[PDB]
């Protein structure tokens, strides 16, 4: 069964009617001055696709609204972190705070040693998958 | 037709043949309702247990797109990286285009170095799946390759052969009498309630409800650990020196139908189910394990289940239907 995930960028970035989509996450609303602008990118990824069949982000060229290209993301059941920021059923919640970054690493320390145990057997007071940081709910 | 047969091995694992690549580059991959991403070998993996399967070429691919993004994901019993790609996957006689899935980079231990399948194939929700890569499933119905949005699940029993997955339908033949809608409690894995588990009436464990998910990819019936060990004890089977749970092999014969309740409807699992036989040496068909989730904690219905009814999942309408195997 899938417990959790963590991934680096470049992150799949789309607009569509204005609503930037980043990991197919709800990540900002352009307005004003962006509008063209990422109607333009959105026509760029179409073309890289479809066309050039090019998915680096040379040809796709992202523009910051897409959010930083290197960032990390993280998948637990029901709940994910992008960025800095936290979506609770696909949607944001707010900016993830010092303590729910520690969260996260103590969730990286367990899965890492849960997972250690699981690959390596020939539970017998052994180790249960860790419980998702208690941001992720309420 | 839009059917993938699967193999049965040790009635343990189920998987299915898909090309990959053009021309297809074959693996064979699990069919897993308990995840939502594909993933194959690669000859950019340096693990064990690539040595020995088929590893997908990117180079050898007229059709496949590179990305350098790469993920990491961790199931209940093993861990992988890899980088992500694209390219046409043929799977259920349909040709699935612009698939995105990962190329390994590492897939350790020894259970993938000597288990019968390359990869791995996830059908549950967009929600779980990582890096929120479209599933390939969400890509059948997204590009109009399967007529409902729906697949049925058929699970042989006693290592016999034609066990399948139905894409984009569900086929009568395969059940008797009707299939009985159960609710999606929570989307991400295909998450049921379960209302009680219980043999001669009484009330053995998930006191009150308790959430369950159905999953192809799990081959014990799984539950936590403070209950199964009632579970164990109230069907005679114990733990010996050597971790297998020894029961008698008569037990069977014998034993009462532990029935999960969902939805209002009475599941039966016979003991000559949830009893595994190999030998004249029995073993139990439920496994501790805690997996806590923000949802509590959950229950995982495997094979041992899934081998008695016919499944089907429903994205349409989010539902589960279930009827007893033909």
């Amino acid at each position: 069964q899938f417990l959790f995930s963590m991934s680096t960028g470049p992150f799949i970035c789309t607009v569509k009617d204005n609503q930037v989509f980043v990991a197919n996450l709800p990540w900002t609303m352009l307005e004003g001055d962006d509008i063209q602008v990422g109607k333009e990118f959105a026509a760029r990824v179409e073309d890289c696709t479809n066309v050039k069949h090019d998915m680096a982000p040379t040809c796709t060229k992202p523009p910051p609204f897409c959010g930083p290209q290197d960032m990390k993301m993280f998948n637990f059941v029901g709940c994910s972190v992008l960025g800095n920021k936290l979506f609770i059923d696909q949607k944001y919640v707010r900016d993830l705070t010092a303590k729910d970054h520690a969260e996260v690493q103590t969730f990286r320390e367990k899965i890492a040693a849960f997972e250690e145990q699981q690959e390596n057997q020939p539970p017998a007071g052994g180790l249960s998958p860790p419980p998702p940081p208690s941001f992720c709910t309420v | 037709i839009g059917d993938e047969p699967l193999e049965n091995y040790l009635d343990t694992e189920y998987f299915g043949t898909i090309g990959i690549g053009t021309p297809a580059q074959d693996f064979t991959v699990i069919f897993d309702t308990g995840s939502s991403n594909l993933w194959v070998p690669s000859v950019y993996c340096s693990s064990l247990a690539c040595s020995d399967h088929n590893q997908f070429n990117p180079d050898d691919s007229s059709t496949f797109e590179a990305t350098s993004q790469e993920l990491s994901i961790t199931y209940g019993t093993g861990s992988m990286t890899g980088i992500l790609g694209y390219d046409t996957v043929q799977v259920g006689g349909i040709s699935d285009t612009n698939q995105i899935f990962g190329l390994s980079e590492t897939e350790p231990g020894s259970f993938l170095y000597y288990a019968p399948f390359d990869g791995i194939l996830g059908l549950a929700y967009p929600s779980i799946s990582a890096s929120g890569a479209t599933p390939v499933f969400d890509n059948l119905w997204d590009q109009g390759l399967v007529s409902q949005d729906l697949f049925s699940v058929y699970l042989s029993s006693n290592d016999d052969s034609g066990s399948v997955v139905l894409l984009g339908g569900i086929d009568s033949s395969y059940y008797t009498g009707s299939l009985n809608w159960v609710p999606v409690s929570v989307e991400g894995y295909w998450q049921i309630t379960l209302d009680s588990i219980t043999m001669d009436g009484e009330t053995i464990a998930c006191s009150g409800g308790c959430q369950a998910i159905v999953d192809t990819g799990t081959s014990l019936l799984t539950g936590p650990t403070s209950a199964i060990a009632n579970i164990q004890s109230d069907i005679g089977a114990s733990e010996n020196s050597d971790g297998e749970m020894v029961i008698s092999c008569s037990s069977i014969d014998s034993l009462p139908d532990i029935v999960f309740t969902i939805n209002g409807v009475q599941y039966p699992l016979s003991p000559s189910a949830y009893i595994l036989q190999d030998d004249d040496s029995c073993t139990s068909g439920f496994e501790g394990m805690d997996v806590p989730t923000s949802s509590g904690e959950l229950w995982i219905l495997g094979d041992v289940f899934i081998r008695q009814y016919y499944t089907v999942f429903d994205r349409a309408n989010n539902k589960v239907g279930l009827a007893p195997v033909a």
